[PDB]
């Protein structure tokens, strides 16, 4: 073949395999992402896996913040998501000094996503293994989440899901919005802790899975503490 | 061969090819339909989704470069951002320098510019991405398309993407110079219709028209009242 | 091409039954008959140290030196090994064709790419079209052994005066049988690396292209 | 084994196998055809581009004006054929800025084989693969006719065709033409037969042909397309006279 | 398969080969560990004597990235001692803009970058260095990071690098180091050195030390030859 | 000429119509038959012994005519026309798939390598069908001379053994190929539905007038 | 294998597309150069009308500066290149040291450029060799040949492009002191060795002088009419 | 120096081979297509139930415990092989002459502009393919005589044994079938014969292409 | 190496003779034959139309159901078909030996560039060699007929009863005249392709180095 082995040059069938490839470096990473929006809230959850005792459990991390009020969840190569993350925050420091006003999710995640677009169309540079997914609140529009990927895809969401699990959890997810009724913000935690525990069956402890929410109230992205997140963890299972 | 994968190369018999390859990207990407009307010209594409936790409201296949002129595409998705951000700073470039809004034929050869000045690099790819480009200047409508090679044509109305020769069958049979936009939707809505394999709804097209009023993209409830037939 | 319902039905009850008997292959069938081998090849009579023991009794008078040839009959022995080995020779091939026919229908719509994985199905039925030519290699040793030792034994009766040919009779047997004993143990082999390739490679194989 | 590639490597015998092969994609394209008469100098197309559902908007789809006193048209990659045209828009404004008089001609022939040769010459960017007519008048030598190919080699004809079944429209119009006798109406009347040699469409059908005239009127020229109505009555006074030429045997 | 050929590609299953072929290089290197302990960081090294000619206190492995910062390297050496000129750098340019001494926290986020830009390009390779840092602040705290090839990095409350990673590891795994002091915690490292050392595939080694904490008022600093001594001297008589 | 193109475009016409129409319906049916010749009682036999045909040759302390093994022989009878169905039929999709092909070009060349392995695929079908075919001729020869060695030879016991062992293996081969022309069926029918869009257009429609 | 980049060596060191460059030039229409004791004559074939084509557009000899002349024979284009470069390094060098070129720096500078293109991939040598003539202050006539490599030499007489062996091995049999004496001998010379090879005499040669003070004279047609004549009928 | 006479024997050698090329794809191929599928449609190549072919041999059957009369072929059979033998002569002989079309069409060898000589001998290797089959086929219809003859022959010297017998009667069931197979793929060849030449024909009779603006 | 004089002449000598016998060959015997070949294939013997024309008489006395064989002998049509054949084919490959050997000994130096011209002397040299095995191949054949045949008759005279042998023995005189033919068409055809190649690509072929360059050494 040799249509794969570089980014720039199309297949007979105009696919760039090359992305999709970056597509499945993703997953290869074995962790799962799952975001959820809420009526007045948005959340991440995400695996947290600690492969050896020694590693400092604070360290290791999945969720960044973006700028206080937008948080991030990276999934794939954890080298390129901090440095996407970097970019993230460069970006959103930038358009705050231009501009005098806070990012929009929607703005960054689409700079975000067009440099991924000059990645995959200038031949040297790889793709960024990694896809993000960002949560905040616009005043306008109220909760927001959004979704890069290396392609340059940065649709919006009501709920989704990324890494190794993502169908299972989009066909889980899909059905809960289906039978839409609201969510409220312990609902909506529940439904993405019920998410990712059911596609993976992992039944979670506190420290197997770190959460990061945003909401109308409080603005600012905060990640929840380990007494939180047993808090929501303990009502699911009495329930 | 070796022609295959170079993009500045010739092939025997004298075909650029990966360019070719590029068309082939636009043949796969979503159908889009473009009818110039006498009044107007109608812009539909089918904005199917993956599952209904796609918002669909985030992000839009119809965009406007300028107040009079707005785009469709069948192709790539990045690609097609790339470029219409660089429409639009090209209408606003000719803004400042002339003080007057961009004529469609030259906003079309500027981004046909582009997407040549692309292809003739080996370190880039050409832009997987074909586009119509419609537009309202001088009492007049019009309509263009512009392909991967960097090459742009005039339709009375056309199709691109998935199903795109039988579409424009359908088109050449139903088209009627004497159309008023009102009719114009119809038909075009008819020919996506060809070639959605599912049941359309306002979520999953997008279209958009312009007028002397200038280019929109007509609402869910626009777009139901007109699917209602 | 339009299907008709019944052709369609045809076509699925056929990869039904087939991706079925796949599986029942090679998680039921497969360690069964491994444990089956190794007990047979346990067995006192595939494991006889002394090949001179099987020597048959060729009975053909000596020429006295310067009358009629009695029934001489086939060892017994090899005759039983063969036996016990023949059906194991035949059912590998009759299973090797399954996984081949297995492969192949898993084996998806040509495309440029993402063809790693058609590259690892290509790569498991070419091992496995290789354990079907040994198996068959087997066949046909197992049949040459009656020809050879008939013609033997014949070209024996015919020309008393040489003993050459009567000790050729002699090695022929013990060949067979140290022939059959290799076939017992690669038959083993054969299934076991038949598991060891399916089950290390079985995510591409049953998914090559990705999802 | 493979000497063609990269455009500047020289195979045994010497030959750059990119521009020939950029020479062959000129032949697929739709064919145009140029005539010098005494009087005037004319360009004629085949609007290969035949489909129903397309608009005749622009001044046309292969003449192109580069100046008052020129235009030229164009067979090969139409993306190509723009970059170069533009390129020679401002070559010949360059020179008006400059000089304060209109770009001769060959000059600007010369200047824009120059940037075609240039291409062949580096290694990156591909030869353009444009083959374009020239069709000027300047004060120095009258009327002018060039042809200009990938290799970046021009040349000065009296009448010539490039493209499609250029073999055969090269062929007619060396019986037909007649030197130093042409008038613009025998030379469209000549355009109109080889054009419908060529051209495989049975009848020409004054849709799927471009002619652009190019005559100096009062001190100053005047590049000038023939309208539809023009192009049918030629079609038709054509018609008639080869039915005629037919009736009478 | 030309996936693995360069780091511009991926493999077809998603993988970067190039860079965790580069991740193989550390392994060739002779052992090292980095334990974190409630006073301070020690760092110690398995520096393997090629020869008798080589001089003692040369090949140096601990290198002092700034005053209050030490790293110690496993891998290709001139990788490791470009690694420790870039983070050099990055000390110094922290201190001139921002007026104070670098977190390490940061000072390993911009090397890592630093690391992970090769990773991406196709001109240039990954490097062939896995590198740990560490420091001992007042207000930070003892801290220590590691930093592979593909510019991952992590904090670890102990940590190794090289060929014996696995056995250093679990002899890591049981120590408590959280509890325990920089001046036992020198010994300990020793006993684990010196068990993870193959004396038949290696012929000789010199224990090489250093140590970051509140003893030193938070200055990384060479081991003084007593306490060596001392370490060397227990390790030989706990290995038995 | 037209009229030369004209006749065999009627030709192709009808290759496509009954190719078509083979694939439809005719692969699904025989897939259907052959499984269940398969699992027929007198193909799968529990015990040899029972398909072993006697021997009226005399033995020693102008034979009567020996006969065929009837269960051989209506096994193959009922299977000679089966391998003459599926060369036939392989020789039609040959046909058709190679008149698809289209003029060669420099570009586009996916699509004419679609057809490339599916016609790889095909031959390697036909080389083992006309193996079996070869095999069944065979069978016949062997067995007569056996029998001939054991008159010429009555003292040779394994010349018995010989022409009963000719007859368990060829009835063996004969549940093989039943089994692999069902699989054959099978494959042909999977591969060609699932690249029939790039075997019937090869190149594609689309057009992309950069010129 | 050694032959796909300009820049590798061979083993043996033969650096091979130059050589093919070469071999590119000898495609060409031929040209012969021969140094009268007061003329130098450059002549050139010329390949056909095709009778629809004008003949001053095609020009293989061409003028660089008043004393200076040359003609080529390889690619069109590369040749045209080349001419105009070294033109305005004429005007340059001119306008430098105040001093008309010598034919010897001209050579040299088109030696230079064509050795540049040479020397770096990324580049292809121009497809050309020259025949350069002129008058130096002194007044003794020069004729220097180049080639795409880079070198160049003075020839007494030469030719170059297609033919250029069969063409040579007759100028050396015919030239001698004798034939310099007169001018029209010397153009008689040239159109007999270019007669040697060519279809035909009169219609396929375009052929110039250039004298002692004198800019180029490109010979008429009939002029060149009564030259072939004259050598026609002496035989 | 070609003599007026060589140069006008080749020439008029090259001739005759062009128009007998044409004649041959553009009236002979439609032809025998045509006359194949007819001879398909006979009955005789469609017989259906090989019972009905087969054919006594009225060896003696032996007593269980004198000299066989003339033993006929079987006459289906061997009048089908005088239907097929002709055809397949023919065939070759025409894949022959295409094969010499070809190689006298194929130009002086030049690098670059390759594309024309490849399809060249893409098309050639097809046609020497079926002069593989056609030769093959040929050695088939050649050996059924023999082997049958020796199988008759050995049935007739071992009475005892039948299977010989049977093999006689399972040799003339396989030529009936190979018979009916080679009619097929004879049709099969000579419409592939003039799918390759006429879809390709541009390339194969004028390789190299029209003349280029000669840069030179 | 150290040449005397005499062996310097007589190695010209055979560069000479060889030289211009090919020479000769291709542009005058070349043509000759192919002319020869194609009248002999428009002689009416060689088109014979009715297959049993060519069949002989075999006097094989038929088993009645319940004496000796007379000489039996060959196919007159045949063997004088075959006379006429077989000076060609031994022509035809003596001729074919010749162009190889001028092709060889134009091989120049091995070099490591500009090897194109030894590539095309390779070429043809390819196909040389390809006609060299077919003409063998026809070689072959001929004695095979006469073997098979001989077999043939000698099977049919020991078992009468038979008559598929004889069958066969007809079938080896009908399958030897369409080969015979298809020889002869053969024969003309590499008589002509050899003049074909060696006449377009005499250039490269004589002179593959090419001429001397301008030595930039």
């Amino acid at each position: 073949a040799g249509f794969d082995r570089h980014i720039t040059i199309f297949s007979p069938e105009g696919r760039l395999y090359q992305v999709e490839y970056a597509f499945k470096a993703i997953n290869q990473g074995g962790l799962t992402s799952v975001a959820v929006r809420g009526k007045d809230c948005a959340v991440i959850v995400t695996q947290k896996k600690v492969p050896d005792k020694l590693l400092d459990s604070s360290t290791v991390t999945h969720l960044f913040k973006i700028t206080e009020n937008i948080g991030c969840v990276m999934t794939g190569m954890t080298a390129d998501s901090r440095s996407q993350v970097q970019r993230a925050r460069y970006e959103a420091a930038n358009w705050k000094y231009k501009y005098g006003y806070e990012i929009p999710v929607d703005m960054l995640c689409k700079r975000i996503a067009d440099i991924s677009q000059v990645y995959t169309q200038n031949a040297e540079m790889r793709p960024l293994g990694c896809c993000m997914i960002l949560i905040g609140i616009d005043e306008e529009q109220g909760p927001q989440v959004y979704k890069c990927d290396p392609a340059g895809y940065y649709c919006g969401f009501k709920a989704t899901a990324a890494g190794v699990k993502q169908t299972e959890s989009t066909s889980f997810l899909e059905k809960k919005v289906k039978k839409k009724f609201d969510w409220t913000f312990e609902q909506t935690v529940e439904t993405a802790i019920t998410c990712l525990s059911t596609v993976l069956s992992i039944d979670f402890k506190p420290s197997e899975i770190e959460v990061g929410v945003v909401t109308v109230e409080n603005p600012k992205f905060r990640i929840l503490t380990e007494a939180e997140i047993d808090a929501h963890l303990v009502a699911l299972a009495e329930r | 061969r070796g022609y295959s994968f170079s993009l500045t190369t010739f092939s025997p018999s004298g075909k650029l090819v990966q360019i070719e390859y590029a068309l082939a990207a636009v043949a796969g990407g979503a159908p889009s339909v473009g009818i110039k009307a006498a009044n107007g010209v109608v812009l539909a594409t089918e904005k199917k989704q993956k599952s209904i936790l796609y918002d669909e409201r985030s992000v839009h296949k119809v965009e406007p470069i300028t107040k009079h002129i707005g785009l469709v595409y069948s192709g790539m998705g990045p690609d097609y951002r790339v470029l219409v951000h660089r429409a639009r700073k090209l209408a606003q470039q000719y803004y400042l320098v002339y003080q007057e809004p961009i004529p469609t034929a030259q906003l079309v050869q500027r981004v046909a510019s582009v997407m040549q000045e692309y292809t003739q690099s080996g370190g880039v790819r050409p832009f997987g991405v074909s586009l119509l480009i419609c537009g309202w200047n001088e009492g007049r409508p019009y309509l263009f398309q512009s392909d991967p090679s960097g090459a742009y044509f005039a339709w009375k109305a056309t199709a691109m993407g998935k199903n795109y020769v039988n579409g424009k069958t359908f088109l050449e049979k139903r088209y009627n110079e004497d159309l008023e936009l009102e009719d114009a939707i119809h038909t075009a809505i008819l020919t996506l219709k060809e070639s959605f394999e599912g049941q359309m709804t306002e979520d999953n097209i997008e279209v958009g028209i312009c007028n002397e009023a200038g280019f929109r993209r007509l609402t869910p409830t626009e777009v139901k009242d007109y699917l209602a037939a | 091409v339009r299907l008709s319902g019944e052709a369609r039905k045809q076509v699925e009850v056929f990869r039904q039954n087939l991706f079925q008997e796949a599986e029942e292959f090679l998680y039921r069938f497969l360690p069964q008959k491994i444990i089956y081998l190794n007990q047979l090849l346990q067995e006192d009579s595939l494991n006889v140290a002394d090949l001179t023991s099987l020597r048959a009794p060729l009975d053909i008078p000596i020429p006295d030196p310067p009358h009629k040839c009695g029934f001489l009959p086939g060892n017994e022995k090899v005759l039983s090994l063969l036996a016990l080995v023949k059906p194991e020779v035949w059912t590998l091939k009759e299973k090797c064709i399954l996984v081949i026919t297995w492969i192949q229908h898993l084996i998806p719509k040509i495309e440029d790419g993402n063809d790693f994985g058609v590259a690892i199905q290509e790569k498991v039925l070419e091992r496995v079209n290789a354990v079907k030519t040994k198996v068959e290699a087997f066949q046909t040793t197992i049949s040459k052994y009656f020809s050879e030792r008939g013609d033997a034994v014949a070209k024996a009766s015919k020309e008393t005066h040489v003993m050459d040919y009567r000790a050729l009779v002699h090695e022929r047997d013990e060949a067979a049988y140290g022939e059959l004993r290799a076939m017992v143990l690669d038959l083993r082999a054969f299934y076991a690396e038949l598991y060891h390739i399916i089950s290390s490679n079985l995510e591409k194989i049953v998914n090559p292209k990705g999802e | 084994r493979r000497y063609d590639s990269r455009t500047t490597i020289f195979s045994p015998e010497g030959r750059l196998y990119q521009v020939e092969y950029a020479m062959e994609a000129i032949g697929h394209a739709g064919t145009c055809l140029g005539i010098l008469a005494n009087d005037g100098v004319l360009l004629a197309a085949e609007r290969r581009n035949i489909h129903k559902l397309l608009d005749e908007v622009f001044f046309s789809e292969k003449i192109y004006k580069l100046n008052e006193d020129m235009a030229c048209s164009v067979a090969g990659i139409t993306s190509d054929a723009n970059v170069l045209t533009n390129e020679l828009r401002l070559i010949a404004q360059r020179y008006l800025l400059q000089y304060q008089e209109p770009i001769p001609c060959e000059q600007l022939v010369t200047a824009l084989c120059d940037i075609k040769q240039a291409y062949t010459q580096f290694g990156g960017k591909r030869p353009f693969g444009v083959s374009l007519l020239y069709i000027g008048w300047d004060k120095h030598y009258g009327f002018q006719l060039y042809q200009s190919d990938p290799s970046g080699n021009y040349g000065g004809w009296k009448a010539t065709c490039i493209g499609n079944n250029s073999a055969a429209a090269v062929s007619m119009l060396k019986q037909d033409y007649k030197e130093g006798e042409m008038t613009l109406k025998s030379a469209l009347a000549l355009a109109i037969k080889v054009l419908n040699k060529t051209m495989d469409v049975s009848k020409l059908s004054a849709e799927k042909v471009e002619i652009a005239t190019l005559t100096r009127e009062n001190g100053k020229t005047v590049i000038r397309v023939l309208k539809q109505k023009e192009v049918e009555q030629l079609i038709k006074k054509h018609e008639e006279e080869e039915a005629k030429a037919e009736r009478e045997k | 398969t030309g996936y693995d050929l360069s780091a511009s590609t991926f493999s077809p299953d998603g993988r970067v080969f190039q860079v965790e072929y580069a991740m193989k290089a550390v392994e060739n290197s002779s052992t090292a560990i980095g334990i974190r302990c409630k006073d301070g960081v020690v760092f110690g090294v398995e520096k393997l004597v090629l020869s008798k000619l080589y001089e003692e206190g040369s090949n140096k492995r601990l290198f002092n990235v700034d005053r209050h910062v030490g790293m110690a390297v496993a891998g290709l050496l001139a990788d490791a001692r470009s690694l420790a000129d870039i983070a050099r750098e990055e000390a110094s340019n922290f201190r001139s803009n921002f007026g104070y001494n670098i977190p390490l926290k940061h000072l390993a986020d911009r090397v890592a970058m630093y690391v992970h830009a090769y990773t991406l390009y196709s001109a240039v390779r990954p490097f062939g260095c896995s590198f740990m840092l560490g420091s001992y602040s007042v207000n930070d705290g003892a801290q220590l990071y590691m930093i592979d090839p593909s510019g991952v990095s992590y904090g670890y409350w102990g940590c190794a690098i090289g060929k014996a990673r696995q056995a250093a590891k679990t002899e890591i795994e049981k120590l408590q180091m959280k509890e325990m002091t920089c001046r036992d915690i020198v010994k300990e490292v020793a006993k684990i050195i010196y068990i993870v050392h193959d004396e038949v595939k290696d012929k000789a080694f010199e224990l090489e030390l250093s140590w970051v904490g509140e003893l030193t008022n938070g200055r990384h600093e060479i081991v003084p030859k007593d306490i060596r001594e001392e370490a060397e001297k227990y390790a030989k008589e706990s290995l038995k | 000429q037209p009229e030369a193109q004209a006749k065999v475009d009627v030709f192709r016409e009808d290759l496509c119509t009954k190719t078509e129409n083979l694939l439809g319906s005719y692969f699904p049916k025989k897939i259907s038959e052959l499984d269940a010749f398969l699992k027929e009682p007198a193909l799968n036999e529990a015990n040899l012994s029972n398909l072993k045909a006697p021997l009226d040759i005399p033995v020693p302390d102008p034979c009567g005519p020996v006969n065929c093994n009837e269960k051989i022989v209506v096994l193959l009878q009922r299977l000679k026309p089966e391998i003459k169905d599926v060369i036939e039929q392989l020789n039609l999709v040959t046909t058709w798939l190679q008149l698809q092909i289209p003029r060669i070009e420099d570009g586009n060349n996916f699509g004419v390598a679609v057809q490339e392995k599916v016609f790889e695929l095909m031959t390697s079908l036909h080389t083992k069908l006309e193996g079996f075919h070869t095999q069944i001729s065979k069978y016949f020869s062997e067995r007569g001379d056996a029998v001939t060695k054991a008159a010429k030879q009555p003292h040779v016991g394994d010349y018995r053994q010989l022409v009963h062992e000719l007859d368990e293996a060829e009835y063996r081969d004969i549940r093989l190929m039943v089994m692999e022309i069902r699989n054959a069926y099978a494959v042909l029918y999977d591969i060609i539905l699932k690249n029939f869009e790039k075997l019937k257009k090869p190149r594609g429609e689309t057009k992309g007038m950069i010129y | 294998s050694y032959d796909r980049a300009i820049t590798v060596f061979s083993p043996d060191g033969h650096l091979f597309q130059v050589e093919y460059a070469q071999e590119a030039v000898k495609k060409g229409s031929t040209a012969v150069g021969v140094r009268g004791r007061d003329i130098v004559v450059l002549g050139v074939e010329k390949k056909s009308v095709a009778k629809l084509q004008d003949e001053r557009t095609v020009r293989k000899i061409c003028a660089l500066d008043d004393n200076v002349c040359m003609a080529f024979a390889g690619l069109t284009a590369d040749a045209r290149i080349v001419i105009n470069r070294a033109r305005v390094e004429c005007q340059s060098h001119r306008l430098t040291v105040e001093d008309p070129v010598t034919v010897e720096y001209i050579t040299r500078y088109i030696a230079s450029l064509k050795q540049r293109y040479t020397q770096s991939n990324g580049r292809r040598p121009f497809g050309i060799s020259a025949l350069i003539v002129g008058f130096d202050f002194d007044g003794t006539p020069r004729l220097y040949q180049t080639d795409p490599s880079g070198t160049y030499h003075a020839w007494k007489a030469n030719a170059i492009g297609r033919g250029a062996k069969s063409v040579r091995e007759f100028l050396e049999k015919n030239y001698t002191d004798e034939a310099i004496e007169t001018d029209d001998l010397t153009i008689k010379l040239v159109i007999k060795a270019l007669l040697e090879v060519v279809q035909s005499g009169g219609k396929n040669i375009e052929l110039a002088v250039m004298r002692r003070d004198q800019s180029l004279k490109i010979l008429n047609p009939e002029e060149i009419e009564k030259y072939v004549a004259e050598i026609e009928k002496e035989k």
